[PDB]
């Protein structure tokens, strides 16, 4: 796969098979040293972000190269593959191991090998099926929010409803206003006070229930695998449906197939193909992370509990009410009925390889493949909806086309110049090419849900322009890799490659990279064979790699259509341009050490690394005086120094008992070493983060100091300013000048996990933990929930009942009437330990199929994200980087499943 | 193997080598202007004045300007691939207008130099397109000056910024990062661009959709009034004030039908192309208006104080079009100046609340003239035009005496983002906390006290330069102490 | 869109 | 699946998928055109034809001189197909011809949109008798229903 | 099916027109086929008919 | 006018097959190319790039499975004036154009 | 008014069903066939003028 | 479409 001097971790089929989320990468959170997996939303359609050995770029992308059986595959297309077909996944961590890959090898390379046939006289057919549920994993934010009664009295005292008012006068007004509104709809005016009680001050509406539901995940599987006499085959058809637990609909549905075959056709030729495909339905909840009244977890906390979206039966009403509205507001389930959405993606991945071995040591392999996505999506605005602003409907149709091609051709010569000296030479050509496409059209003015073909919309002023986007990129590569074998203990391998990209101009698009690698088998040259030690290898790497993962057309000084009139074309300047734009260049030193003990009953490996980034692709923010937003430049430089270590032992092992465990850790210090124009620092406006030379990407804000117990006013420390011996200065006058670098990183430095396992006679328990330590996050929800000086129509935290007063000064809650600022009091420790997987599994005994059809069976209960440990006051400490914002929290899951074998 | 890929739907920047290419770049600029000198982009400064209070409906969108939340105003807004709004957005779209106007101005100049045009007629039109570009440069740099440089009355500021203008980039230069020009450099650039355009542009306007000499005079009369140069403001006003008749209407709905119509309103000196399908937009910040079948329903986040309602005599046509008694059914007033051009509806049955971008109506030239004429002792001209405008609107003013000019200008320009400027020029502090909210709206429009007072000379009447510009440019000296 | 103020995603975008 | 001698149960299933993009242009600035404004039309076609056939066949020899074969079968075929198309006109340049870049107003047009579906459901049988090895009789009965009739 | 379809007169309202006549008793076309055949071959199997 | 509206057109096709099997497992693979250019000058053609994988296997005594997979990238164009009567078009125009 | 671009003729018209000049010619023709040459003189000289 | 008379098809159609 790669080299012996390389940093490599392999995860086998166990940790990939049959997890209950489409997002395969999530199963690897806390599984691979130095690989930080994190999913910022529990939407089933979300995809994990992955960083190997810190972040390499402030502009270009940190994402590893994902590769399946030697084909660069996007995660979106990985998601349309059944992971039970995955034999293993290899994470390639340093420059020596990522030598025969390119494009963005500087981010590491995640290699996935699918299952292959096992050449047996009786083929192996195995069936899987699982059913389970997802529900929101943490409800603690609900606990200290105001009740209906507490909120209404808080508002009235605070003056929100007028200065001359009472609690009862306000509830009369809100009641009058609901009755009056609902009485304008023939669909409500006889339900109000019989079936719909939208305003109710004597009961609190459960807004968690109104916006979140338990949702089922089901999946099932049947595999065929075998082979005979050079021919091998693995075939599989499967189903997967995961529903989103938010009432805003979101799902991932996949009907999938794979046929892997290969055959030794004669003495010199082996051929094969790894065919896979899918029909896939993918739906996103597209309001999360924005602040919309009554929407998402934000609305779960901030909806006044005296507004009620259910009917007398406890099912959601179609509509709900807030005072002042002149149109009632639609609930999730009803909005979804009026805004239907479907997306059917057809996904075909066709590939093949020929392997020609014409003489001894000479392996010529040509491989070629295309991954085709055709996606149709339909979207409607249902006509004749009385709670919409038009009776006229609308419809939008979209066709997406993605074609991505690969050809990789290698010659490999394995020869030994004697028997104590071994050489293998390899040279290769790689071409990759992507062409992508979307067209969209929409019509409106429909007056009947039965008459909604796009051709039937109104003409004239109801007409609209179609959507159209096009995109292309291409990667030409030639590469080489040589391996030398002294005796049986000293291994040196070396590589050099050239990469050219679509994304840079003609005179800047080509770059050379290289890597040097050493492995030294200390144990088998200098320890012979011993007692406790079983293995000891020294590993070392220096090498360079490229990152080019930016946009497709970022150097061109461009002009675009921008019409003034309908009768003549308008041109406007579209981009700034940068003709020198070229590769981001990363070098990485790696020093590794692997050991095995007792007799490899205790495995371990620890690695040290320095990863550097020059000519860093920063999408440089520009002054708005420029009239642009940003232009990519090779300007920055950055450093990632860290260690990752990993151990694995068999704890207890009887004839009828077996216990095992494993754990990995990474610490990674980031350091910006150069920015742009000689600037020492750049604070990213309105993010609370800053880039500054010498430090990691760090948070940046004023330091909240409390309140002056005699005014009720908020206090901030004046940074770099001090007093008598009672020292740190404070001010009630907020200003941006008070903001300063905080010593907390925006990327978490610590990334590890650990796995416990025991098997006692066919019964088995397996726990899988992950942790992210050092994560910090602005909790943006609390700018609203703890606001005493604004958004006074929103439900707030109970703490504001104890706000400062001339008659209540022994408090830390600030006097109502002042806005919060985005200071340290919103900066929460988002570190967390999650019990990612817990699987109790009973392998039925061989003694029952004694019967010439069924071979065995397994049953299992399983939970995903059963436990979370964190101090974060929002729903999900992982559902964000930087700022936590109306999150679609990750999900907990409960699953029961059975396996059959024939 | 060719690795070149250029984006479909885009072409390369190239110098102007043809008259058709020049005209296309001219139009693209006027498309930019359409979303720059845009009423949406002036609602923030309209709300920061003394006329509005926030309602229980506001989602803290308008409260920072209405109640002077300086901790929000400081770095308010956004400009990015996803939204261009607020103070940042205002600052960005006028600078982009400048950068892109710079490119049109210099490229037409290079094209006239290189003699790439084919006859004497193309040459003279390009010379006009040139003048047009200059006016837009002037308008861009002045709208920046109007919010981002201090006026003479300011008290405490940050050290040095009291007589700084804006960063004055005169060429097309994306990479430029430089200091603020002084105020004198800015205003002389703005005025010399304008004066050069007045010599070239024809006397009669070719099109309401393109810059004219009438507009340049009108834009320079506005700028002179804002600078307190009354006699010069009055002189420019007199060139244009008689050229556009005031809307003649016998009753308020007659006024409304004419007024709200871009095409038929004879007061419009210069508007941006709008049709239902290009160039029209909703502008519902003030009124909070929403279609409801064949009707319009309202839920505003801000409504005038009571004094603003009593400004209007009950027979003033603007009392029904500029403000409208449509809060809580029919119980209070919101500002309705931007309700709709009905011509931009998709279906005529169905309100869709789209307007177009107007850039100067002749009513503003009446008020510019009346104020300057008052300030220069020319009371007959001030008497004539205040009595003329106020009479045309259905409520001729009784006295003509500055106090009514203030009343009348405020009545005429509500929603257009003038009253903040007028407060500074007339030495009016923000007496928000002492204003009665509309009584029929209680429970809905209630009292919210200023988070910071705004006395005469208070620095925050001028916005701070956006954080993006502050962070990226250590040569940029900031406005706020 | 009741955003009293949402920080935009800094390093998350 | 052959579970007992003679008995064969065949399950068979397939889907044929067609996705087609067509692209058509009227090039601007053609001096020999009625107008210099260019036009462009883009279309997306989809055909999904699914098919399942399920049959049980029992062959048994009852005499040395008598072979009988029985076959029961089930079959479902269904088809969904559509096309959508958008078009734009009034382009003034070869290089700026995305559909989104057309003139608006009177230059706009409704999209194209057609949808078609049908299905069939079938139950069938076939029997094969063979006395000695010279006289053979086949006999078939089947029932068919189609979306194409009410 | 006996059908109506969109046929818009103005741009501000929908218009309907009868599109098909219809035939509720549409059913299968039914065919029968009697077939009588004779295979043969001669001279070993060097000539089939 | 014959040569004005009709040309000699090329037709080209390639092909490679793999086939065989052992112990009750068969396979048949194929990839191919085909281009047939239209001889009327009005452009018309059928291009295809084919792939086929045919598979069949006896897994155990009681079960035999298989798949007959096929796919293609295809380019269809048709000359869409033929059969109608337009001056200068088609074999009609070949005859009827004033020489 | 039916052009896509005001510059460019596309020669589109609409369906006209009755215009008063035909009503004038019906009135003039009939007035002559019935003796009312006054009416015929007036309307025919009106249309033709 | 300078056709003075094309029979349309039938059997062909
Ligand atoms: C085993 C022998 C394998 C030898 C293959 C060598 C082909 C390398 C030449 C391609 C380099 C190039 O010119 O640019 C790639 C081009 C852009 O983009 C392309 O069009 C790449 C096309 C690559 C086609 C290679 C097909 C080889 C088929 C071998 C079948 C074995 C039986
Ligand atoms: C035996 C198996 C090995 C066969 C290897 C064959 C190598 C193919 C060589 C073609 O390789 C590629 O040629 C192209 C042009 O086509 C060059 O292309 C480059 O120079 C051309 C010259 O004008 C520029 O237009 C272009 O922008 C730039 O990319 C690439 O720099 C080179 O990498
Ligand atoms: C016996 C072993 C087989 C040996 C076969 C090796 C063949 C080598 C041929 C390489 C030459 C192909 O040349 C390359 O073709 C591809 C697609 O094929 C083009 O690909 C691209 O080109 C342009 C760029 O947008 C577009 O028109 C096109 O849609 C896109 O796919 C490359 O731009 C061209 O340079
Ligand atoms: C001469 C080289 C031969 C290369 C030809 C390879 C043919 C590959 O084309 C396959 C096209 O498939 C696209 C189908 O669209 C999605 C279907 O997915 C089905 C899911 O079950
Ligand atoms: C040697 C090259 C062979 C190329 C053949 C490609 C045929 C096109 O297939 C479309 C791709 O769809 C792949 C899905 O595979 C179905 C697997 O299910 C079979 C289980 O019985």
């Amino acid at each position: 796969l790669s080299t012996v001097s390389g940093s490599v971790a392999k995860v086998s089929s166990e940790k990939l098979a049959e997890k209950p989320v489409a997002n395969i990468m999530d199963a690897l959170q806390g599984q691979v040293a130095g690989m930080q997996v994190m999913t910022t939303s529990g939407d089933p359609t979300a995809v994990a972000s992955v960083e190997i050995h810190g972040t390499g770029s402030l502009g270009a992308s940190s994402a590893p190269l994902y590769i399946v059986d030697g084909m660069q595959t996007s995660l979106d297309v990985v998601a349309t593959m059944n992971p039970n077909d995955f034999e293993s996944m290899s994470v390639l961590k340093d420059a020596s191991a990522t030598s025969i890959y390119g494009a963005r090898a500087a981010n590491g390379v995640v290699f996935i090998q699918t299952k292959k046939g096992k050449m047996s006289e009786r083929g192996r057919i195995t069936f899987n099926a699982s059913y389970g549920i997802s529900q929101i994993l943490n409800t603690k934010p609900l606990d200290n929010m105001m009740t209906g009664d507490e909120l209404l009295d808080f508002q009235v005292k605070a003056g929100f409803w007028g200065n001359n008012q009472t609690v009862q006068k306000v509830k009369d007004m809100i009641l009058a206003g609901a009755e009056d509104l609902y009485g304008n709809y023939d669909s409500l005016k006889d339900e109000y006070g019989k079936t719909l009680f939208p305003v109710d001050f004597n009961h609190d509406a459960d807004w968690l229930k109104a916006l979140f539901k338990t949702a089922p995940t089901s999946q099932g599987d049947i595999s065929f695998s075998g082979g005979s006499q050079g021919t091998s085959y693995y075939a599989s058809i499967g189903y997967f449906d995961q529903e989103g637990m938010a009432r805003e609909p979101a799902n991932f549905k996949r009907y999938s197939g794979r046929l892997n075959f290969e055959s030794r056709i004669n003495e010199w030729l082996k051929v094969g193909a790894n065919l896979s495909g899918a029909i896939a339905n993918r739906r996103s909840a597209d309001y999360f992370g924005k602040y919309y009244m009554g929407s998402g977890t934000f609305g779960v906390l901030t909806m006044p509990r005296y507004y009620n979206p259910f009917d007398v039966n406890g099912d959601l009403a179609d509509v709900y009410y807030m005072y002042g509205a002149t149109r009632p507001s639609m609930t999730e389930p009803y909005f979804a009925k009026m805004r239907p959405f479907s997306s059917e993606s057809h996904q075909a991945n066709v590939n093949g390889f020929a392997q020609i071995t014409p003489i001894k040591g000479l392996t010529l392999k040509a491989q070629a493949g295309v991954d085709i996505t055709n996606t149709r999506t339909s979207s409607k605005r249902m006509p004749n909806n009385p709670y919409d602003s038009t009776p006229l409907g609308e419809r939008r149709e979209r066709a997406y086309r993605d074609v991505s091609k690969s050809f990789t051709n290698t010659a490999e010569y394995k020869f030994s110049i004697d028997e104590k000296h071994d050489l293998t030479a390899l040279m290769g050509h790689e071409y990759i090419e992507y062409e992508g496409d979307v067209i969209g059209a929409s019509s409106k003015g429909f007056e009947s849900d039965k008459l909604m073909l796009l051709s039937q919309g109104k003409t004239g002023n109801s007409l609209s322009l179609p959507e159209h986007r096009v995109a292309e990129y291409a990667y030409l590569s030639f590469f080489s890799r040589f391996n030398y074998g002294f005796d049986k203990w000293m291994y040196i391998d070396f590589s050099v490659r050239n990469d050219q990209s679509s994304r840079f101009g003609s005179n800047n698009r080509s770059a050379w990279f290289y890597s040097v690698g050493g492995m030294f088998d200390i144990y088998n040259k200098f320890i012979q064979e011993s007692n406790w030690l079983s293995d000891l290898r020294l590993k070392m790497s220096y090498g360079t790699t490229g990152n080019s993962e930016i946009g497709n057309y970022n150097h061109q000084a461009l002009v675009t259509v921008n019409n003034y009139t309908e009768d003549a074309m308008g041109l406007s300047i579209s981009t700034a341009g940068n003709p020198d734009l070229s590769w981001e260049k990363q070098s990485q030193f790696n020093f590794g050490l692997a050991a095995g003990a007792f007799n490899n009953r205790l495995s371990a490996e620890v690695d040290f690394y320095v990863r550097t980034t020059n000519d860093m692709l920063i999408d440089v923010p520009m002054p708005y005086i420029s009239g642009f937003f940003s232009q990519y430049q090779n300007v920055g430089s950055m450093k990632n120094t860290g260690v990752d270590l990993s151990l694995k032992g068999t704890i207890y092992q009887n004839k009828d008992w077996n216990v095992y465990a494993s754990a990995n850790f990474n610490y990674n210090r980031q350091e910006i070493t150069k920015l742009f124009f000689g600037l020492n620092k750049y604070m990213l406006p309105n993010t609370g983060t800053i880039w500054e030379i010498g430090y990691p990407n760090s948070f940046y804000m004023a330091e909240y100091a409390g309140i002056d117990k005699k005014t009720g006013k908020q206090l901030w420390y004046v940074p770099g300013q001090v007093d008598a011996d009672g020292n740190k200065v404070t001010t009630s006058q907020y200003s941006a000048d008070l903001e300063t670098r905080i010593d907390k990183s925006v990327t978490p430095p610590i990334t590890g996990g650990f796995s416990l396992g025991a098997s006692w006679k066919g019964l088995s328990l397996d726990a899988d933990f992950a942790y992210i330590v050092g994560k910090w996050m602005i909790n943006n929800d609390r700018y609203f929930t703890e606001n005493g000086g604004g958004l006074m129509q929103l439900n707030k935290d109970k703490m504001l009942l104890n706000a400062w007063t001339e008659d209540n000064k022994e408090t830390d809650v600030p006097k109502l009437g002042q806005s919060p600022q985005f200071d340290t009091h919103l900066l929460e420790n988002a570190s967390f330990l999650r019990l990612k997987n817990l699987k109790l599994t009973y392998v039925l005994p061989n003694s029952l199929f004694a019967q010439n059809v069924i071979g065995g069976a397994r049953v299992y209960l399983m939970a995903r994200n059963l436990l979370t440990v964190t101090k974060y006051k929002g729903f999900d400490p992982e559902a964000g980087g930087n700022v936590g914002k109306n999150q679609y929290p990750n999900s907990k899951q409960y699953v029961a499943g059975i396996q059959l074998s024939f | 193997c060719e690795l070149d890929r250029d984006p479909e739907g885009k072409d390369f920047q190239q110098p102007y080598t043809s008259f058709v290419q020049t005209k296309q770049n001219r139009d693209g600029l006027y498309a930019l202007l359409r979303n720059t000198e845009n009423p949406r982009m002036h609602f923030y400064q309209e709300l920061q004045s003394d006329m509005y209070c926030t309602t229980i409906t506001d989602g803290n969108s308008l409260a920072p300007f209405v109640n002077w939340d300086l901790g929000i105003l400081n770095d308010h807004g956004r400009a990015d691939e996803d939204e261009v709004s607020g103070i940042a957005g205002y600052y960005f779209v006028y600078n982009r207008l400048n950068q892109q106007a710079n490119a049109f101005v210099n490229n037409t100049e290079a094209a006239l130099q290189n003699q790439v045009y084919k006859n004497s007629t193309e040459i003279a039109n390009a010379k006009s397109f040139l003048a047009e570009g200059k006016v837009l440069q002037a308008l861009a740099i002045w709208r920046l000056m109007d919010r981002f440089s201090f006026h003479e009355s300011v008290t405490e500021v940050n050290s040095g910024a009291k007589d700084l203008g804006v960063i004055l980039l005169k060429e097309y230069n994306p990479g430029y990062i430089g200091p603020r020009a002084t105020k004198a450099q800015c205003y002389d650039y703005i005025l010399s661009r304008l004066s050069e355009a007045i010599e070239v542009l024809p006397e009669n306007r070719e099109s309401v959709l393109y810059v004219s000499r009438d507009y340049a005079y009108a834009l320079r009369a506005r700028i002179y009034l804002a600078l307190g140069e009354y006699g010069k403001a009055a002189a420019d006003a007199k060139m244009v004030v008689d050229k556009y008749p005031l809307i003649g209407a016998a009753d308020a709905s007659e006024f409304e039908n004419i007024y709200r119509s871009d095409a038929n309103n004879p007061e419009i000196i210069f508007r941006g192309f709008a049709s239902a399908t290009l160039g029209s937009f909703t502008a519902t910040t003030l009124n909070g208006a929403a279609p409801a079948g064949k009707d319009i329903k309202y839920n505003p986040s801000a409504v005038p104080f009571q004094w603003v309602v009593d400004l209007y005599e009950n027979e003033d046509f603007r009392k029904s079009v500029y403000i409208a008694k449509v809060v809580k059914k029919d119980k209070g007033y919101l500002v309705n100046k931007f309700l709709e051009d009905k011509a931009y509806r998709d279906v005529q049955d169905k309100p869709n609340l789209k307007v177009g971008a107007r850039y100067f109506s002749v009513a503003e030239v009446y008020l510019i003239l009346v104020e300057s004429a008052l300030q220069t002792g020319d009371t007959p001209t001030a008497e004539k035009y205040l009595k003329a405008l106020s009479k045309a609107r259905g409520a001729e003013v009784s006295v003509v005496n500055m106090e009514a000019l203030q009343a009348e200008r405020t009545r005429e320009l509500i929603g257009e983002g003038s009253r903040l400027r007028d407060m500074v020029r007339w030495s009016i502090p923000n007496n928000h906390d002492a204003f009665e909210t509309q009584p029929g709206l209680e429970g809905f429009a209630n009292t919210t006290p200023l988070k910071a007072q705004a006395p005469v000379g208070f620095y925050a009447y001028t916005w701070e330069f956006p954080q993006r510009d502050r962070q990226t440019n250590p040569q940029l000296i900031k406005n706020w102490p | 869109q009741t955003a009293g103020a949402n920080s935009q995603r800094g390093s998350a975008g």
